[PDB]
């Protein structure tokens, strides 16, 4: 019958590894690099679009950085279509929480929920996992600014600075070298762009190959503002930091 | 629905999916449990391959199931969350219907039952997780420590370890733990737990977590400095 | 070979190997004999023990006051099929105030076994059954195969070494069919028939199992000292 | 119907009448209104006879399964809640039940829970349920003390049912007495109200209104 | 791969035959039926000295008149025990009586072949079900994952089963006392166990009409072990 | 509006002796003021030395008896031909009745037989399954006419020993099967006189250790 | 008993020259009993304003529902929902409960951010849209409001004149309704400024 | 739950020494309107059974189809379908009774009163009643509706108890049935003059008589009856 | 159940609830505590249909305790009240609605403010300085409207509460057997054992 054609997506290897999770991680290692850096006065999200074209409409394009709500955003590394499925589910989860408790969802609770969905696909259902790794940048009044990552296994961890996608080994070493705890957003912006500039597989890092975002309390008084950078604004920050 | 029998017997009478789930536990960071005369201590290894980690928000290795019971684990981190959630729901369900919090044995029996179920249900794989469940029964001062594994078998232990290099730390515990006289104080119990992890851990810095559970819902996690003082005192006695 | 992985696959010569393997389980089973006259129908079964401490596995199951069977092969499958027969006999009595015809009981067993030979996921039944009964058309004996094939016979045998008993009944055909109004002599013929299938072992008091149904005889099973009379 | 149960120094006294009526017609004078759930737990019958019998027998099965699984006697709290949660599922369907779940354990001591078919579950010291409850309450309230002896407590329960049996037309027949201890309940006999009334009248000097 | 409910060319279910191999790896359990009661004994087989051996529960009560011992993948037994207990209690609810030991055993064995592609595989554990009822007296049954159950005068299951069964072949007779059975289980357990038998790595239990099912204290078993040692040294 | 219930009249009577039990019932079946049948058996031998009658709405009565007889058959299949004791039958009938708690069998059920000590036993059920072991129980149309008479003549209620004037009760001496049958016949003869739904015939099933025996008696047909 | 008049309250909306106004009373009651004088019945999602009269639990539920839906709308559309689009969303959402409806009388008010056109709309409890040019009324004093608005209203009122008209419409209507009053709020809405004014009124 | 629309009135029947007789008129009433005058309400099943049905005609036609299907089904894989394994009156009744009681238990009854008349394999007379409530009973005489009130008293004068059955010939039984049908025509406002009669005898088998009429009617005495009291 | 009162003062919330349980003809109990602690700084009192009240209250308690363990964090009174409102709003369109009215008294540790929420069985939520359910407000609100100040001490709140109970005991036909009074503040929940 049908058994013959079943790949069995949810089985251990003899070494105790999940084949499909490992192979999904291999897929993600070829995706454009995404970097998150947490500072005392905000968070930076920086990400490289994959070998683009001059005819691509950049100002209306979004493949890396997505808004989950007013307080939480994500950087994507992997299959964009898979990511959008999960992103929509996360957006709904945040709204369900807001309706139930009349308070914005704490960052970790959202991250745990999405990570649990990923986990389910590795244990039951016989379906392939989502070939997506997220960096979550968010703020709540309990822990303040937070960075998380999740991968196809459904495992998630918290970070001060982190990278996903291509050349994470090189990127993480560079971040580990220059990151400090008392760092500020403007410094983190520079670190993120410098790290991408060195780890990129492209010849040079330009505005049309980047997506950029910040989460700042640089919102007038006791509130948080998300800023998805426009193409011209990415071009300006590249000149300001002295990369172009 | 997906109904495929993933966990099945082999000619030699082995269920490889359950055995391969144990190999996932072997890969997981080391966890250790030691019960004194009036306490239980849960020690956990943190691999220092991951720095730049935010330790405030990163999922802690020891989890409260109720105010009086805790659960640590070795193996797949994502898998452990599902068991922890189910255990927490069952703990509240027990309080709601029986009007009494779970015993440590009951909670263990439940978690172990969930694990077993996933070894002979269609379309699911076993949990790649072994757990150490510790605490005190309501209105009881006798320490409790149990262990579960992917197959769903569970048992009580005076002291036990799971995860990578658990063979080595079990070796240590077997020669250092005396049943006739268990660690009489919190200090002695924590010291023996830190000592057991120092056989395997590497640096005694942020690699060792310690959680102390005492009777009547008295649970506290030791800080870096508090643990560092144990690490310091152990090696200074060793230089002799 | 490449075509015996499941029941849903014909071989190149048009065979169903899983059904044939299920048939093989019957051949490994202990011998049981069935035979009838015009007034009575008899089952004789050689029960098998695990060892000297163990009991002898029961072979004969009652389905109604007027019907029952003996099994050879997987005993749990016989329990499933006999339970189904009990229900069907019972449905007929409750709804139609009618005792289920033995021939119709055979048709129902055929159809139930057939569904397990044409669908994916399932498996054939691993047991053979000898159904006896007395209904409005007199005494009957049926042989059930888990292929679905049900056959009405004067006498037969299934299980290991059943060929010896079957040849004996084929010789004795003209004699035992005429044993009317004499239950003891009909059982004797059945005990003599099953004796042609014995090697090394003989019929003891906890070894032998006999059942009978007839004109004014409800289906009753004889075990223990009740069969010492026939040893 | 008149059923009562009260906590005291020596445990619990359970007392009930024995009459069942269908309208004015007295169907039975020999009804067992104490349900022996198990050797340690008692329940009382009021409202629907079948509902009480069926579900409190069922409760005994659940209690037995609990102690097999947990290797420990079920608490009165847990036992009563199994019943109240069950009837609460059926709420609106038309179950009729007013019962006292009575037991004596180590951790709790003597405990009584009034359980009821609209989902009520009340722990208490004295409960009275049924058409004749108001008559029994009068005798109970005016004579109850915690430091009653087992002998006097048994009589108080008996006398309170008698009061109800006399005045309430739908109560009577006979009085069944039980004493619940930590080691289990003890049955204290069936007492015909007809014979009991005259006996109590003479010995006590009560019921002067009635000619004997 | 191949079906879970597949027959071999010999007419056996692969999965059932493979589960029997898992039971062979299990710790030894022995049962002996007498006219004074049925005795059940097990090898605990703790994997480490730090494992508290009294938490090893391989002998279990089903009802007051029915006990049960297990061997193999013991985690699989839990749902079987749950079903047995429920079946025993349910029958008492429906019929105001004790359930027959055979009927209880048959109910447990009905679960066995409910696997396919219901549960995903057979049980990897064998059960010795011992009990008493008014109709057939003291009884001992061996419940297998095949769905078959045999009644036994005495039976051993687990890793030392064929050696123990040969020993039970010689020792059992129809006039055994309860005390004689207790010592006999201890003797044969001691023979097949890897480690030296004591009250902490072996457990006894019995079922009598009067007292019902009882698991023996370690102090009670320790005395029977000492009584065994002396009577073997007596010749 | 459709009324799923009806009333087929009839009166039944169970009495438990020392080593026997009788279950009697009239053979008249009615609707409103019409007679359906002068002889429609109402008390049934259900096997295992148990006799049963489910009086009231005859359709529900026949259904219950049919299902109980079926339960006896399956009890034999499932439990190695074990005899179903009267107490076990009674508990089983409770579950059959309570299964339709919210759409009840509109009947009053009585079973009779011997307990496991060989003593006479009668069990009485309400429509939804509440039951009890009783010594004496009349059911159906003329139950209110019969029970007071049985209280007086079986249990000797309100009867005291002459000369004592209320001080000493009449002692409860055991009744023979012949004595019980006399009281049954007189109960039904009296009920026939004063109740319009009672008449035509009386069928009595007597249970002893030897088995079940039947006796039939004519009743007035007006 | 009647779910639409248990809690009481009123909402009125009006159009003016390059502006809209929406106003409501502040009462929440349990029939005769006054329970709250701070129960505002006007909400806003971006620049679109929604007033809701009727059963107070449904008022709260629907506000939470439309906040939910307009937040998801914004994340996907990358822009704030407009009054015309939101009106259709309210209608769709109400009608999906056709045979188990929310017992409410919603009122939409706002200015289209692209065209600058003032917009108001009203609904019955199951979603039928009333898109009036002049005014929309809702609540337990809707008759009174219809009377006030019909006489007081004139087209193309300036924001500060429209304020007086809608305020006097609400106040005098509320004072002839037992279940309305206990305070009042008026929103004056222009293309990129909104002013909110609490009115002084009798407290009986 | 429904209401009967098109209805058939009484079915009457009795046992005699060698078999049973059953009869029913050919009317299908629509309330007080005598709408349909050619309705056959006696339906034979094989050569040994006749099922007589009163009440709702749409449900009667459904039952008629069930019985037709029952004969088809019984013949399947049945070499003795016309011999030892033919349908008995007792099988047919028990089936109908099961259906009737099941349907009332779902609160959706077949709105009928049914009498199954026939002769068993061993020559025994079969006569049993079942209705919309699933109520069943047997008697030497059986009748539905008005027949219960008027026919039974007359038929019971012929066969008053079981012992009268062997003393009752087919001529006496048929005579009593025919007279009862005349009485019902005099007194039942929902009856017709035309009726069918069926005899099932253990010797002569099934005799089915159609297009019978009520005859020998007394009406002449009506001419003398004038006014309602004082009028001459 | 009958009378449940609430008053939010300067630094605490005070809930007063009657002790009587009446089943038709008789008062079965006179010491019933019509409240549940949802979290260390959040208390819920309740009144309504028999059975449903306690069933609902314990169901809410179980859910809040579950949240507390999962997140190792106490939800704000506002968050708890919103959760409770949704459950009741969900319930009112169910097959058989919870006929339960509640008051939620909590101390917000983040804002350092007491908070009182009144929610009826329909899911009608309001935050109030003082509140009641049933007929309790009809007798007590005129007194509360007169005497209440937002800067009242806990002791003054209790005195105003006594006056409300005295007016209830005078003009209410039913004997509610006095009230159990509990105080919710920064230190948690405590019961006033003499009232
Ligand atoms: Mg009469
Ligand atoms: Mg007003
Ligand atoms: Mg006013």
């Amino acid at each position: 019958g049908s058994r013959r054609y079943d790949s069995r997506t949810t089985i251990f290897s003899p070494e105790g590894r999940l084949y499909q999770v490992e192979y999904a991680l291999e897929s993600i290692s070829h995706a454009g690099t995404a970097i998150g850096i947490m500072a005392s006065d905000g968070i930076v999200l920086a990400a490289e679009r994959k070998v683009t074209s001059t005819l691509l409409e950049q100002d209306t394009s979004t493949e890396k950085l997505y808004k989950l709500n007013d307080k939480i955003a994500v950087a994507v590394a992997g299959l964009t279509a898979d990511a959008e499925i999960l992103i929509n589910t996360a957006r709904i989860h945040a709204q369900n929480y807001l309706k139930t408790y009349n308070e914005d969802i704490p960052v970790e609770i959202l991250v745990r929920r999405l990570s649990d969905i990923k986990q389910g696909y590795t244990q039951h259902g016989g379906l392939r996992p989502f070939g997506v790794s997220f960096i979550y940048a968010g703020y709540d009044d309990r822990y303040g600014y937070q960075l998380y990552t999740s991968n196809p296994s459904g495992n998630y961890t918290g970070w001060k600075a982190i990278s996903v996608g291509a050349n994470t080994s090189a990127a993480q070493t560079l971040l580990q070298m220059d990151y400090k705890d008392d760092m500020k957003v403007d410094d983190a912006i520079e670190l993120a762009l410098k790290t991408l500039s060195k780890t990129t597989d492209s010849s040079a890092l330009t505005y049309d190959r980047l997506e950029f975002a910040t989460i700042r309390k640089g919102a007038n008084d006791g509130e948080v503002y998300q800023k998805i950078f426009k193409p011209q604004e990415i071009k300006d920050i590249l000149v300001k930091t002295g990369i172009t | 629905g997906y109904d495929r029998a993933l966990s099945i017997f082999s000619p030699d009478g082995h269920i490889f999916q359950v055995e391969y789930a144990l190999e996932a536990v072997k890969r997981g960071t080391c966890a250790v449990g030691v019960k004194g005369k009036n306490c239980v201590v849960l020690g956990c290894e943190r691999r220092s391959t991951l720095k730049l980690q935010d330790t405030r928000i990163t999922p802690s290795k020891v989890s409260k199931i109720d105010s009086h019971v805790v659960l640590s684990f070795s193996g797949l981190n994502a898998d452990s969350r599902i068991l922890i959630e189910k255990a927490r729901v069952e703990a509240q369900s027990h309080r709601l219907t029986l009007e009494d919090p779970v015993t440590v044995e009951y909670l263990t029996r439940y978690v172990a039952g969930v694990q077993q179920r996933y070894t002979q249900s269609g379309g699911v794989r076993p949990f790649g997780v072994s757990t150490l469940i510790a605490g005190f029964d309501p209105r009881d001062d006798e320490p409790k420590l149990y262990q579960t594994e992917p197959s769903g078998i569970y048992s009580s232990w005076s002291a036990q370890t799971i995860g990578r290099n658990s063979k080595t730390v079990r070796e240590f515990l077997e020669k250092n733990y005396d049943r006739k006289e268990p660690p009489a104080t919190v200090e002695e119990c924590v010291k023996l737990t830190v000592r057991s992890l120092l056989e395997v851990v590497q640096t005694g810095a942020k690699n060792i977590e310690i959680t102390v559970v005492k009777p009547d819902s008295d649970i506290v996690a030791l800080s870096s400095e508090e643990i560092n003082q144990y690490v310091t005192q152990i090696e200074q006695e060793k230089q002799e | 070979n490449n075509y015996d992985g499941d029941t849903v696959t014909f071989s190149p010569t048009g065979r169903l190997f899983q059904v044939e393997y299920a048939l093989e389980a019957i051949k490994q089973g202990s011998v049981t004999v069935g035979l009838r006259s015009n007034t009575h129908a008899v089952l004789v079964a050689l029960k098998r023990n695990a060892d000297e401490l163990s009991s002898y596995q029961k072979k004969i199951i009652k389905c109604d006051e007027h019907m029952g069977l003996s099994l050879a092969g997987l005993a749990p499958d016989a329990r499933v099929l006999s339970n189904y027969l009990r229900q069907q006999c019972n449905y007929s009595s409750l709804v139609f105030n009618r005792k289920l015809a033995v021939e119709r009981a055979g048709h129902l067993l055929c159809d139930k076994a057939q569904k397990n030979t044409q669908s994916y996921g399932g498996r054939p039944y691993g047991v053979g059954l000898l159904i006896i009964g007395y209904d409005k058309s007199g005494a009957h004996l049926l042989e059930f195969q888990p292929s679905g094939n049900v056959t009405e016979l004067y006498g037969t045998a299934i299980g290991a070494r059943s060929q010896g008993a079957k040849t004996y009944l084929e010789r004795t055909l003209d004699t035992f069919i005429k044993i009317d109004g004499n239950p003891d002599e009909l059982i004797k013929a059945g005990v003599e028939a099953i004796s042609q299938s014995l090697r090394d072992e003989s019929l003891t008091v906890d070894n032998l199992s006999i059942a009978i149904v007839g004109k004014d005889t409800p289906f009753t099973i004889y075990d223990g000292e009740a069969v010492a009379k026939y040893i | 119907t008149t059923t009562l149960a009260f906590r005291f120094q020596g445990g619990i006294i359970v007392a009930v009448d024995s009459r069942a009526t269908a309208g004015n017609w007295v169907a039975s004078q020999t009804v067992k209104k104490v349900i022996e759930i198990n050797p340690f737990l008692l329940g009382t019958m009021a409202g629907g006879a079948a509902d009480c019998q069926f579900w409190e027998t069922w409760l005994g099965s659940q209690c037995r399964l609990h102690e097999l699984r947990e290797k420990e006697r079920i608490s009165v709290a847990a036992a009563s809640k199994i019943l109240s949660n069950l009837v609460y599922q059926y709420k609106g369907a038309g179950l009729s039940m007013g019962t006292m779940i009575c037991g004596y354990t180590r951790k709790e001591g003597p405990t009584i829970y009034y359980v009821d078919s609209d989902g009520t579950r009340l722990k208490g010291d004295i409960f009275c349920v049924g058409s004749g409850q108001t008559f029994a309450y009068g005798v109970l309230d005016s004579n109850y003390k915690w430091d009653l002896s087992v002998e006097d407590a048994l009589y108080l329960g008996k006398r309170s049912i008698l009061a109800a049996a006399h005045r309430n037309a739908y109560s009577g027949g006979s009085v069944n007495l039980y004493h619940v201890t930590e080691d289990g309940w003890i049955y204290h006999g069936n007492h015909d109200v007809g014979e009991l009334f005259w006996k109590v009248k003479e010995e006590e000097g009560s019921f002067n209104n009635v000619i004997g | 791969d191949r079906g879970v409910s597949t027959f071999s060319p010999e007419g056996r279910l692969f999965q059932v035959e493979y589960s029997l191999e898992a039971i062979k790896l299990g710790s030894t359990a022995i049962g002996i039926a007498t006219k004074e009661g049925v005795v059940l004994g097990v090898e605990k087989r703790a994997t480490s000295p730090l494992l508290e051996s009294d938490s090893i529960e391989k002998i279990v009560e089903i009802d007051r008149h029915i006990g049960c011992a297990m061997s193999g993948l013991t985690a699989d037994a839990r749902s079987m025990i749950e079903h047995a207990r429920t079946a025993a209690v349910t029958h008492n609810l429906y019929y105001d009586e004790d359930i027959n030991v055979e009927s209880l055993t048959q109910s447990v064995c009905d679960l066995a072949l409910r696997f396919g592609e219901l549960m995903s595989r057979p049980f990897g554990v064998a059960l010795l079900i011992a009990g008493h009822d008014a109709d057939d007296g003291y009884q001992l049954f061996h419940a297998e994952p095949s769905g078959t159950f045999y009644r036994y005068n005495a039976k051993a299951i687990g890793s030392g089963s064929e050696g123990a069964q040969a020993e039970l072949l010689n020792e059992w007779h129809s006039s055994l006392t309860l005390k004689e059975a207790e010592l006999l289980v201890l003797k044969i357990l001691k023979q097949v166990m890897e480690e030296k038998l004591d009250e902490n790595n072996a457990q006894l239990s019995c079922i009598t009409k009067q007292d019902g099912f009882k698991i023996y204290d370690n102090e009670k078993t320790a005395e029977l072990i000492k009584e065994l040692k002396e009577k073997e040294a007596a010749e | 509006q459709f009324n799923p219930y009806g009333d087929n009249g009839g009166t039944i009577l169970g009495i438990a002796g020392e080593d026997f039990a009788v279950l009697a019932g009239d053979t008249r079946n009615i609707t409103d003021y019409s007679i359906n049948s002068r002889y429609e058996p109402k008390v049934f031998d259900c096997g295992d030395n148990i006799v049963m009658s489910a009086n009231g709405f005859a359709a529900d009565g026949d259904a219950l008896v049919k299902r109980f007889k079926n339960s006896v058959k399956w009890y034999h299949f499932d439990h190695n031909d074990k005899k179903l004791s009267i107490n076990s039958a009674a508990r089983n009938i409770q579950h059959l009745l309570y299964g339709k708690r919210f759409f009840p069998y509109y009947v009053h059920t009585i079973i009779a037989g011997l307990d496991e000590d060989g003593k006479g036993a009668v069990y009485s059920f309400d429509p939804v399954g509440s039951y009890e072991r009783e010594q004496c129980r009349a059911g159906g149309a003329a139950a209110s006419l019969i029970m007071p008479f049985l209280d007086n003549q079986v249990n000797f209620k309100n009867q005291y020993e002459p000369g004592t004037n209320g001080k000493v009760k009449k002692p409860l001496k055991y009744l023979s099967v012949e004595e019980v049958i006399k009281l049954v016949r007189d109960s039904f003869t009296s009920a026939t006189e004063r109740h319009i739904q009672v008449g035509d015939g009386l069928e009595i099933l007597i249970v002893t250790k030897d088995g079940v025996r039947k006796e039939f008696y004519e009743l007035k047909r007006d | 008993s009647d779910p639409s008049s248990i809690n009481g309250g009123i909402v009125v909306a009006m159009t003016g020259k390059d502006c809209v106004a929406i106003a409501c009373d502040l009462r929440l009651g349990s029939q005769s009993l006054g329970v709250s004088n701070k129960f505002e019945k006007i909400f806003h999602y971006g620049h679109v304003f929604l007033g809701i009269t009727g059963l107070a639990t449904d008022v709260t539920t629907l506000n939470e529902m439309f906040r939910y839906k307009t937040n998801l709308y914004k994340l996907k559309e990358e822009r704030a929902i407009e009054p015309e689009t939101f009106t259709q969303l309210v209608s769709s959402s109400l009608y999906e409960r056709r045979f188990g409806p929310y017992f409410v009388g919603p009122v939409v008010a706002g200015i289209n951010s692209k065209s600058g056109k003032p917009f108001i709309a009203g609904f019955d409890l199951i979603g039928c849209i009333d898109e009036a040019k002049d005014f929309i009324v809702s609540g337990t004093a809707s008759d009174q409001l219809f009377g006030m608005c019909e006489s007081l209203y004139e087209p193309n009122l300036e924001p500060e004149d429209l304020f007086e008209t809608i305020s006097q419409a609400l106040l005098n209507a509320a004072d002839r309704d037992a279940l309305s009053g206990w305070g009042a709020v008026v929103y004056i809405i222009k293309k990129d400024e909104v002013v909110k004014r609490y009115l002084k009124m009798r407290q009986d | 739950t429904q209401q009967p629309i098109v209805t058939g009135t009484s079915v009457i029947s009795m046992k005699y020494d060698n078999g049973v007789i059953i009869a029913a008129d050919n009317l299908g009433s629509y309330g007080s309107l005598l709408r349909f005058n050619g309705v056959e309400r006696l339906i034979p099943v094989g050569d040994n059974t006749v099922v007589g049905i009163s009440g709702d005609i749409s449900d009667m036609q459904h039952i008629e189809r069930l019985l037709k299907d029952l004969v088809t089904e019984n013949a399947y894989d049945n070499p003795l379908a016309d011999a030892e394994e033919a349908l008995e009156p007792s099988y047919i009744f028990e089936y109908l009774a099961t259906v009737m009681y099941q349907r009332r238990s779902k609160m959706n009854p077949l709105w009928n009163a049914i009498i199954v008349a026939g002769v068993q394999s061993n020559g025994d007379q079969f006569l049993r009643y079942v209705n919309l409530l699933g109520v069943t009973y047997s008697s030497p005489t059986l009748a539905t509706g008005f027949g219960a009130h008027m026919a039974n008293p007359l038929l019971r004068k012929v066969v008053d108890r079981e012992s009268d059955i062997p003393k009752t010939t087919v001529q006496v039984a048929e005579e009593a049935i025919v007279n009862a049908m005349r009485v019902l025509y005099y007194r039942d406002a929902r009856s017709s003059r035309n009726f069918s009669l069926a005899i099932i005898d253990k010797n002569t088998g099934l005799t089915f008589k159609k297009n019978l009429q009520v005859e020998n009617m007394k009406w002449d005495f009506a001419k003398d009856i004038k006014g309602y009291g004082t009028q001459k | 159940m009958d009378i449940i009162l609430g008053i939010r003062v300067q630094d605490s919330v005070i809930l007063a609830s009657s002790k009587a349980v009446t089943r038709g003809i008789s008062v079965l109990k006179d010491s019933d505590d019509k409240t549940r602690q949802l979290s260390p700084h959040t208390l819920m009192s309740f009144a309504g249909e028999a059975g449903d009240t306690v069933q609902f209250a314990e169901y809410i308690q179980a859910n809040i305790q579950l949240y507390s363990i999962r997140e190792d964090y106490e939800l704000s009174p506002q968050a708890v009240s919103s959760f409770v409102r949704q459950e009741l709003a969900k319930s009112i369109r169910s097959r058989r609605p919870y006929q339960v009215n509640v008051l939620i008294g909590g101390y917000d540790k983040k804002k350092n403010k007491p908070e009182l929420y009144q929610i009826d069985y329909l899911g009608t939520k309001v935050e109030l300085p003082y509140g009641a359910h049933g007929y309790s407000g009809f007798y007590t609100f005129s007194l509360l409207d007169h005497h209440y100040r937002p800067d009242m001490t806990t002791e003054e709140g209790l005195d105003l509460l006594k006056l409300c109970v005295q007016e209830l005991e005078k003009r209410m036909p039913m004997d509610f057997k006095g009230v159990i009074v509990k105080i919710v503040d920064k230190d948690g929940i405590r019961q006033v054992d003499d009232f």
